[PDB]
């Protein structure tokens, strides 16, 4: 008994999506499917309940059905703004449970390339002082979502001490990542400069800090 | 308009104990059917349990994983639904999502709360040094606030006490070798503003009751 | 028997 959904879905703006929802004769077979979206790091939201009626609030470019022992979500006009994860529901008699299922990633074809900011923190003195030297490399608005980030110091490349996030989905679904490059207080005298290189495929932006 | 509001959350080292609280504004509590949905880092959603209203059972359902280790009650005078968490496993390391749902006029409304988070470690709780970082000519300047080696997550930082969010951009933590925390948060304010106007970053740690304000000053 | 909705199975008819 597991509502299963495909892992992905890609659909292009302004143009329309089904999300399926596969379950069982013990769930969607005897209990009404609900549905929910969820953005990134945000609680989820229901959408529709009872199969089809939207919650107060909800768009009416979504619609719910069920047929059996399946249901489905209908997006349509779709806006950049529905990208999110798409989660079916429904009770199950037999095991007594809320089953979620799987779940579907929706991805809105037709978002603009977009070249990395970058920002660039040196160590502080207070920092300095309590020997917690941190070299700051802030990077935001890219996409699509990888980059490499590079450190250098006097222009010879540094690997110990760094730090590097995955990049993760922005509200305006642009990307953001972080890389940080721990030193001892008396390697940041020890250099002229430091500096930050991110490459993100044809495009590289660079900043460089000093003492 | 209406608001489940969580907390709780934290640290608890395995087989030991933890409440969360939701609290209900905007509707009202003693009407609404009370529930808990969780959900591990980078996974699905998962039921955990409801309690019913009083004119209904007053009683509780469970997942099957978390039957006899948890516990969902109601005060309906304090429009609060608690989960009492006992012999807590690493796998329940989670954000605990409560809902609230009620029935009105044929229409049914089920709010969600902003969730808690749970972790279940043999890890220690660990308070975050934080930094102000300091602007270096251009029409605008980016400043902020750099919090080191934090556990477990979350941490979450604010602008001259929240009446500063326009340009606000706070980072995802990185984990560092140690298996603590940093992140930072940047503000892009217009350069003129500058020494005539004091930024502060408000850094807020629950699970180590550090709440640390630091003011960002051009050095 | 009853029609119930959601993760607290919230009564909403019959």
């Amino acid at each position: 008994s597991v509502l299963t959904q495909p892992p992905s879905a890609s659909e292009a703006a302004r143009k329309s999506v089904t999300i399926s929802c596969s379950g069982g004769s013990s769930n969607i077979g005897d209990d009404s499917v609900s549905w929910y979206q969820q953005v990134p790091g945000t609680a989820p939201k229901l959408l529709i309940y009872y199969n089809d009626r939207r919650a107060s609030g909800v768009s009416d470019r979504f619609s719910g059905s069920k047929s059996g022992t399946s249901a489905s979500l209908a997006i349509n006009g779709l806006q950049s703004e529905d990208e999110a994860d798409y989660y079916c529901a429904a009770w199950d008699d037999s095991l007594s449970a809320y089953i979620f299922g799987s779940g579907t990633r929706l991805t809105v074809l037709g978002q603009p390339k977009a070249s990395p900011t970058v920002t660039l923190f040196p160590p502080s003195s207070e920092e300095l002082q309590a020997n917690k030297a941190t070299l700051v490399c802030l990077i935001s608005d890219f996409y699509p979502g990888v980059v490499k980030v590079a450190w250098k110091a006097d222009g010879s490349a540094v690997n110990a001490g760094v730090e590097t996030t995955t990049p993760s989905k922005q509200s305006n679904n642009k990307y953001a990542a972080s890389s940080y490059l721990s030193l001892t207080s008396d390697q940041w005298k020890s250099h002229k400069s430091y500096s930050c290189q991110v490459t993100h495929e044809g495009s590289t932006v660079e900043k460089t800090v000093a003492p | 308009e209406v608001h489940l509001v969580e907390s709780g959350g934290g640290l608890v080292q395995p087989g030991g104990s933890l409440r969360l609280s939701c609290e209900v504004s905007g509707l009202t509590f003693s009407n609404s059917w009370m529930s808990w949905v969780r959900q591990a880092p980078g996974k699905g959603l998962e039921w955990v349990g409801f309690i019913k209203t009083k004119a209904d059972g007053g009683t509780a359902a469970y997942a099957e994983s978390v039957k006899g280790r948890f516990t969902i009650s109601r005060d309906d005078s304090k429009n609060t639904v608690f989960l009492q968490m006992k012999s807590l496993k690493t796998e329940d390391t989670a954000v605990y999502y409560c809902q609230g749902a009620v029935v009105i006029s044929h229409e049914y409304i089920e709010i969600w709360g902003q969730g808690a988070l749970v972790t279940v470690s043999s890890a220690s709780t660990k308070g975050p040094s934080v930094f102000p970082l300091a602007p270096s000519s251009e029409s605008t300047a980016a400043l902020g606030c750099l919090v080191k080696d934090y556990f477990p997550e979350p941490v979450t930082v604010s602008w001259n006490s929240g009446s500063l969010t326009s340009g606000v951009h706070t980072f995802p933590a990185v984990l560092q070798s140690s298996g603590l925390y940093s992140l930072s948060s940047v503000v892009t304010v217009p350069s003129s503003s500058l020494g005539t106007q004091t930024y502060v970053c408000n850094v807020n740690h629950k699970p180590s009751n550090t709440k640390v304000d630091k003011r960002v000053e051009i050095k | 028997k009853s029609i119930r909705i959601g993760p607290g199975q919230a009564f909403y008819a019959t």
